[PDB]
C-alpha cells in the first residue's frame, strides 16, 4: 500500500525534487499524530467485538426488515455475512487511520465492491447506515481526537460504496 | 515504510496490528524527528556530497572518464553525476521512511538490466556507492553515521 | 505480475523462483521443523 | 434435501447416481407422506409447543431470565421465543426435506458469530432445542417422535 | 442447487410462513412423481453412452456437414468435444428431471453457454438440433410417462441456448 | 457398503453422521433380508444365467464368436463366460453390501485399461452385461427384479 | 476401513466364490444388530458435547493434578488438546460400533498412539481413566443393551492404550 | 520476550538483526528494571485486584452468580477468582518479558474451545478482565499504567 | 511443422533460435523438395493404397464387415475406407511439414473418444494403419519410404 | 501460431482436398525464401543486445521525458520492463519472420495488448516510436533484403498498437 | 524457541508461583548482559563476512583435500553450500547468544544434521574444525569478554555434531 510517509516521497520522487520545507512539515505532522494513531488503533483492536456488536444492533434497530424474513440479513448465513462484512470494514478503517492515507481502501477493499454489492443484491444505503453506526460508536470509545481521524475513512468508505 | 510493513502484515493474516507490531509503530514515529534531522542534513548538502563523491571516483577509476570509458564526456560526466543524485535522494528517501523499501522500489529493482542496457559497470556503481558512503558519513555525526551507512550498505549490496 | 515486472515467465522462464521482492505479496512458508 | 445432496454428491463426481443413491430416494418419496402428517402435527401445535418449552427452559436455566440474563424482560422473552419459533418451523423444514439441509443452510450456519453477536449463550440454546424436542416428541406418536428427536438431535448438536 | 421440495421450502423461508395446504399440495405432487423421475434416472443412467450415440448419429445424417471436412465437428477434437457436450447436456437434464425444478440446468449449463459458443464458433442451431435429437431418442426409452417429464427440461435447455 | 460411505462422509467434516445419513443406513439395514434372499437368488442360479446370458451375448454380436474375434475359439468363449461369472458374482456382492463399491473396487476400478490390455471390446462387455441383467430379471419377483437391475445398470454404465 | 459386510465379501473374493450358508448367516446377525446400532449412534450423536462435558469434569476432579500447574492438562492448550482427545476417541468409538468393526481404530487410532503418548509425556492411565469415564457417561444415555456395545469398543481402546 | 520475536523475524528472513532491532533490544533491555518494579507491584495487589474485579463482574452480571449460573456457589465463585489470578500471573510475565506470547501460549490458544468445555461465558471473562484492567492501572504511574493496559486489552481482545 | 515445432521450443525458453534449431530449419528447408515429390507419389496413387489396405484389414479381420461387425455392410464399409482416405491425407500433411504436427492436430486428438462413440475397434484401425503403411513404403523407392513409415508408425503408436 | 506451411496444409484441409500443383508452388516459394529467413534470424539472434540498446538509446534521445521524472520509463524497474518489452517485440518479430506469417503476433503479442498497456499507463505512441527504433537499426544489420521482410512485420506490430 | 526471560517465566509457571526475588535476580542478571550481547551481535552482524573468510580459508588450509577434486568441497555450488553452512552456524550462534539460551541451536540447526549430514557424505569432523575456526576468530574479534560467552554456543554446535 501506500502510507504519508511513502505518499511524500512518491509526490517529490515523481517531480525529481529533493525533501525540501514544506515536505519535512509534512512528514512532522504525520509523525506528531503517531502516539494517538497507535493508540487509537490499540483501543480499536480491543473493542472490535463490542463495536460491531454495537453498530449491528443500532443498524438492525432503525432497518428491523433487514433481520426479519424476507430481508437481505435474514439467514445465521447471511447475518454472520452481515457483521463479517462489518468487521472488515472496521479493520480497514482501522489500518487506513494507522497509514494515514486511504489507498489501502481502495485498493483492498473498494475495488469493485459496489457492483459486487450490486450483483448479490446487498443494500448499499443500508451497509452505508451501518458505517455511520460503527463511525459514531468507535467515536465514543477512541476519544474526539482519534474519533476526528477515524471519521474521514468511515466516510471515505460510505463515500466509495454510495 | 514500517507502518505500511506492520500493516501489510496485519492485512495478510487478516488481523488487526498486535501489540508488538504497534509498539513497533510507536518506536518509529519515536525516532521520526532525528530520522528528518539527519534526512534534511543530507539534503542540504547534497551539492557538496556530489561533487565529492565523483571526484574521489573519478580519480579511483580514470578509466571510465577516459576516452573509451562510459563516462568520458561533459553529457556522459554530467549523466553519471546524475545518477548519484538519484542515489542520494533514494537514501534521503530511505532514511524518513525508515525502510530500504523506497531505495529498492525507486532506484534497486532492475537496476542491474538497465545499467547492462546502458554499458555502465557494475563495479563502478558500487565504488561511487561507497564513496558517497564515506563523503556523507564524513559530514554527518558519528550517532547518525551508522544509520545512514545502513542505507548506504543496502544500495551497495544490491549493486554488487 | 503482481511484483516485480521482469520476473514474467514470457521474459523470465526462471522469473518464478526468482527472489521474491517488496513488490511481491507476502509470501509464507512453514519452516517449523516439519515432523 | 435427499434428492439435493445425492444429486450435488454425483455431480461432484462427474457421473450418474449410483444405485444406493436412487434407492434412497426411492425411500424419501414413500415415506414423504408420513413425513408431511408430521409436518402438519407440528404447524398446527407450534403456539403450545413455543410456550410449554419456553416455560420449561426458564424453570430449568433461571439465570437467563434473571437480572442481568440475556433473556431478561418481556422484549428478550418475546425474541427468545421468536427464535424457538424460527428453529421450529426450521425443523418442520428438515421433515418435509428429508435432510438437515435446510435447516444447516438457515439456521446452523454462521449461528454462533450470530450469538457472540448477540451475546446469546449457545448453552441456552442448547437446552432451549431439548425443551422443544421434550415438548414436541410427547404430543407425537413413537414413529413420529424418533424422526422428529432426529432432527431436534441434529439441531442442539449444531448449536452445541 | 434447488429442487422442488427446496423451492418451497424458501418461498415460505422468504415469506417468515409455515406450510399451509398449497404446499403440501405441492410437496405431494412432488412425491406423486417421485417414483417415475427414479425410474425414467436408471434408464437414462443405464443407457447414456447409447443415448448419446444415437442422437449424435442423427444429427450427423441430418446435417452432415458438421462432420465433412470444413464443418465444426471435423476433427477428433472437434467431434470429441460434441460428444462431450452432449453428455454434459443428458447428465444435467437427468439432473434437474430427477431434481423436479430447472435450476441447475441455468447455473452449470445455460449461465455462459451462449458466450462460449459464440466465442468459439459452434452453431447454436445445430447444437439444438442435437438437444432435440436426445430428446426424441430418450423419449423412446424412458417411456411416454417419463418422456413428457424429461421433454421439458430438454425444451428447456434448448431454449436457453435459443 | 453403506454404513462405509456414510462413515467416510461424516469423517470427512470431522463430524457424527447426521439424520440423513442415518436414516439411509436405517433403511439400508431394514432392507436386508430382502436384498439378502435376492443374492441367495442369483447365486443359486449360477449356470443358468451364465449360459443364456452368453447364448444372448453371441446372438445379438455373432462376430465375438466369429473367426477373427475376440471371444473365437473354445477357450476364448470359456474365458467370456468366466468373466460373466466374475461380473455375476460382483453384482451379488453389491447387492447385499447395498452399494456398488465392492464392484467398483474389484471390477470398475481399472476395467477399461484391462481390457484394452485383453483386447476385449467394450461394446461386447455391455452387451453381455445387458444379456445378463434380462436373464437374472426374468428369474427374479417383479420388486426384487428392480433391485437387481438398478446394479446390473451400474456395471452396464460403468463397463461404457 | 471396512466394516462386517466389507470384511465377508473381501474373504469371499480372496477365496473366489459366491456367498455360502454361514455367510448369510453372518449378514443376518449384522442387520439384526443394525438397528440398534443406529439408535445408539443417534442418542450419542447428540450427548457429546455432554458426554465429553462430564467425563472431563470427572477425570479432572478425580485427578486435579493434571490441570493444576504443572500438570500435563495445565494450559488453555494443553486443555484443548485433552479434551479434543476424548471427542476424538467417542467419535471413532460410535464409527467402530456403527460399522461393527474395531479396524476402524487401529488404521486411525491406536497406530502408535501408546508411543506418542509417551513421547510426549502424556500420562496413559490417566487417559484410560478418560476413555472409562466416557463408558460409563455414554452407557448411561444410550440404554444397557447400547451400553455393551458401546462398551465393548471402549474396553478395546482402553486396552489398546493399556 | 522482544529479543524472542526479533530473533524469529530475522530468521524467517534469514539475516542477523538489523540496526533498528539491536535499538529496540537495548531499549528493551535498559527498561527491564521499571518493568520488574511494575510486576512486583501487581503481585503485591493481587488480592485487591482479584476480588475487586470480580465484585465489579458480579455487580453487572448478577446471573452468573445467580441459582443455574455458571459462578453460582462458593466453590464457583472461588474458581472464578483462581481463573482471574491466573490471567493476573499471565499479565505479569508479559510485562516482565515485554510482549503478550506468555499470555498466548499459556492462556488464549484455545481458551474458547476451553471454556466452551466448562460453559464459561466469553462475555463474562472480557468483563473480568476489563475490571482487572481498571484496577491494576490505578495502582501504577501514568507511563506504566499505560504498558500495563496495553496487556489487559489484549487479553481482552482475545478472550472476545 | 518444423519450424512452428522450433519457435515454440524457443518460446517456452524465451530465447531466440540456437544454432541447432537454425541449422535444422535450414536442413528442412533443403530436403522440401523431396518431401513434395513424396507426398505426389502417395497423392497420385491414393485410390490404390485405400483399396490395397481395406483389402488387406478385411483378410487380416474379416469380423469387421461380418454380420455384428462395425463395418458390415456397403455404406459402412464405404465409411472404413472413408476414414483411411482422411488418414492418408493427413500423412501426406505430415511428410510435407516435416512432423508429425497436422496428424497429431486433425486426427489424434480425441481418436480415443471419437472411435468409442462410434464404437469402432481402435485395434482395427491399428491393422488398417499398418496396412496402409505396407502399401505405402511398398510404393516409396528406399530411404524415402523410411520416413513414411515413422508417420505411419506414429498414427499406429497413437491409435493403439 | 501457424507458418506458411501449416496455413497451405489447412486450407487444403477444411476443403478436404490432397495436395495439387498450386499448394506444391506456394511450399516451394516458401522453401526458396527460408535461406533468407534463416539468416536473418541468425544475424538477429546474434546482435539482439546490439539492437536493443541501440534502439532504446533512439527512443529515449528522441523522447527524454519518458526517462525523466515523471515519465513512464523512470524507474530501474520501469526502464527495465521498457527494454524487457522491447526484447519481446524484436524476438516474436523474428519468429513471425522466420515462420513467414504474421499469426503469431495477433496470437502471442497483440491480444490484449493495448488494455495491457492502458491499464498500467504505458505511452502507446512511444512504444510504436521504440518499435520503428527497432526496425530502422535491424535494417541495417541485416541488409537490404532481410530488411524488406522484417519490415513486414514490425510495421504489423504497428498498426496493430496504433 | 525460548531466551533467558521465557525460561524464567516457564520455571515460574510450571510451579504456578508468581514472581519473587530469585526471579528478579535472575531477570536482572539478563538483562545487565543484554547491552554486551547486543553489542557482540551487532559487531557480528557487522563483520560477519570476515570471520567466514578467516574461518574458511583457515579450515581450507588445514584441509586441502576438500577443495581439491574428489573433496566433498569440489565444485562451485558444492562449495557454496559449504561456505552457506558456515554462515548458517554463525548466524544461529548469533540468534543464540543474544537470546542467552542455546535451545534454538537444538530446535533448528542440530534438529536431524548429523543423520542429513552422514546420509549426504559431509564430513563431521571437517564442519567442527571449522566451527572451531569461526570460533577463534569470533574470539579475536569481539574481545575476550564476548568471546567467553560466544564460546559457549560455538563448542554446544561443535558437541552436536560430534
Ligand atoms: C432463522 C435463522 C435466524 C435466527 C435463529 C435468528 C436469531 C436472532 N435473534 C435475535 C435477538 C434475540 N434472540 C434472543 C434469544 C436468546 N434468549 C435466551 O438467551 C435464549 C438462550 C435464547 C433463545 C432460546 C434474544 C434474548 C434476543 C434479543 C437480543 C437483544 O435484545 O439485544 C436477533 C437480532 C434481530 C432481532 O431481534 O430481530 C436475531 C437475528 N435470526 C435469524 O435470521
Ligand atoms: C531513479 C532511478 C534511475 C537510475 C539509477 C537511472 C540511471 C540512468 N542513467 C542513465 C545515463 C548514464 N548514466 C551513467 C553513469 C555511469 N557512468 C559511469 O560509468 C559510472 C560507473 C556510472 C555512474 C556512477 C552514464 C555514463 C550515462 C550516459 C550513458 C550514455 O548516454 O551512453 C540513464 C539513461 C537516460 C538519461 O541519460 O537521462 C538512466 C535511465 N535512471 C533512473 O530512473
Ligand atoms: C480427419 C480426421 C477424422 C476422422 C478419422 C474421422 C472419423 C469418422 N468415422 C466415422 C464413422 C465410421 N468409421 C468407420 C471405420 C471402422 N470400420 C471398421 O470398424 C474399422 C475398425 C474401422 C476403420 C478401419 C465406420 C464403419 C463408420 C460408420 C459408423 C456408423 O455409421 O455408425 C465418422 C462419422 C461420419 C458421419 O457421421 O457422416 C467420422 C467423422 N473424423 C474426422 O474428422
Ligand atoms: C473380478 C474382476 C476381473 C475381471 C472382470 C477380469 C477379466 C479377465 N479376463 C481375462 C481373459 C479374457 N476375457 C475374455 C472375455 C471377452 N470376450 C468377449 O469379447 C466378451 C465381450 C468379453 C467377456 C464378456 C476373453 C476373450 C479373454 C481372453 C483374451 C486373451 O486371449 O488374452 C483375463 C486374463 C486371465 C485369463 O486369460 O485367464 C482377465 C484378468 N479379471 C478380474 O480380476
Ligand atoms: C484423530 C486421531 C488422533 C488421536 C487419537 C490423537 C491423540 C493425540 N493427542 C496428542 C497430544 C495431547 N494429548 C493430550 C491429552 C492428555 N492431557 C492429559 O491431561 C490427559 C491424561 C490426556 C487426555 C485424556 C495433551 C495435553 C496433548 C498435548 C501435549 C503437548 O502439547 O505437549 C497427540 C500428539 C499431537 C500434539 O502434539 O498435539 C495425538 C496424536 N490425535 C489425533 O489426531
Ligand atoms: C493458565 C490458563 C488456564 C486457565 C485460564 C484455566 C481456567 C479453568 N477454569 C476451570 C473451572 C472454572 N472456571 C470458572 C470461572 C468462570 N466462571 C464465570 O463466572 C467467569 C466469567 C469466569 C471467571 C472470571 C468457573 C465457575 C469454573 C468451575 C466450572 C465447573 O467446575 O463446573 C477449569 C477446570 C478445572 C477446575 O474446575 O478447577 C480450568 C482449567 N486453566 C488454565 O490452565
Ligand atoms: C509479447 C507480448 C507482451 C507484451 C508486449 C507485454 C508488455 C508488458 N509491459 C509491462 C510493464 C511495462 N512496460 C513498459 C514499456 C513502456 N514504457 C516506456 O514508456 C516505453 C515507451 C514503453 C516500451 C518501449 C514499462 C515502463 C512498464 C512498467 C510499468 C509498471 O511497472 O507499472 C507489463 C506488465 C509487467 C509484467 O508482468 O511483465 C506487460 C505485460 N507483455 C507481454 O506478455
Amino acid at each position: 500500500m501506500q502510507d504519508a510517509i511513502t505518499s511524500v516521497i512518491n509526490t517529490y520522487d515523481v517531480q525529481g525534487k529533493y525533501f525540501d520545507t514544506s515536505a519535512f512539515d509534512k512528514l512532522k505532522a504525520y509523525y506528531a499524530t503517531g502516539e494517538l494513531r497507535v493508540r487509537a488503533a490499540g483501543t480499536i483492536s480491543a473493542n472490535a467485538a463490542t463495536i460491531i456488536k454495537e453498530a449491528s444492533a443500532k443498524l438492525f434497530s432503525n432497518q428491523p426488515d433487514l433481520v426479519r424474513p424476507g430481508g437481505n440479513a435474514y439467514t445465521t448465513r447471511r447475518y454472520a455475512a452481515c457483521v463479517r462484512d462489518m468487521d472488515y470494514f472496521l479493520r480497514y478503517a482501522t489500518y487506513a487511520m494507522l497509514a494515514g492515507d486511504t489507498s489501502i481502501l481502495d485498493e483492498r477493499v473498494l475495488n469493485g465492491l459496489k457492483e459486487t454489492y450490486n450483483s448479490l443484491g446487498v443494500p448499499i444505503s443500508s451497509t452505508v447506515q451501518g458505517i455511520q453506526a460503527m463511525k459514531e460508536v468507535t467515536g465514543s470509545l477512541v476519544g474526539s481526537g482519534a474519533a476526528k481521524e477515524m471519521g474521514v475513512y468511515f466516510d471515505y468508505l460510505s463515500s466509495g460504496l454510495s | 515504510s514500517v507502518v505500511t510493513k506492520a500493516i501489510v502484515s496485519a492485512d495478510a493474516e487478516a488481523r488487526y496490528l498486535s501489540p508488538g507490531e504497534l509498539d513497533r509503530i510507536r518506536g518509529f514515529v519515536s525516532s521520526g524527528e532525528r530520522r528528518l534531522r539527519v534526512a534534511q542534513t543530507l539534503t542540504e548538502s547534497r551539492e557538496r556530497i556530489i561533487k565529492q563523491a565523483g571526484d574521489q571516483l573519478f580519480q579511483k577509476r580514470p578509466d571510465l572518464v577516459s576516452p573509451g570509458g562510459n563516462a568520458y564526456g561533459a553529457e556522459r560526466t554530467a549523466s553519471c553525476l546524475r545518477d548519484l543524485d538519484y542515489y542520494l535522494r533514494l537514501v534521503t528517501f530511505g532514511i524518513v521512511a525508515g525502510d530500504v523499501t523506497p531505495i529498492e522500489e525507486i532506484g534497486v529493482i532492475g537496476v542491474k538490466e538497465m545499467y547492462r542496457n546502458l554499458e555502465v559497470p557494475l563495479p563502478g556503481m558500487v565504488e561511487a556507492v561507497k564513496a558517497m558512503k564515506s563523503v556523507a558519513t564524513g559530514l554527518l555525526s558519528g550517532d547518525d553515521s551508522a544509520e545512514v551507512g545502513y542505507y548506504f550498505d543496502y544500495l551497495a549490496g544490491a549493486l554488487a | 505480475r503482481s511484483g516485480n515486472p521482469i520476473t514474467n515467465e514470457r521474459g523470465n522462464p526462471a522469473g518464478g523462483i526468482s527472489d521474491k521482492t517488496s513488490l511481491s505479496p507476502q509470501i509464507f512458508k512453514l519452516t517449523q521443523d516439519n515432523r
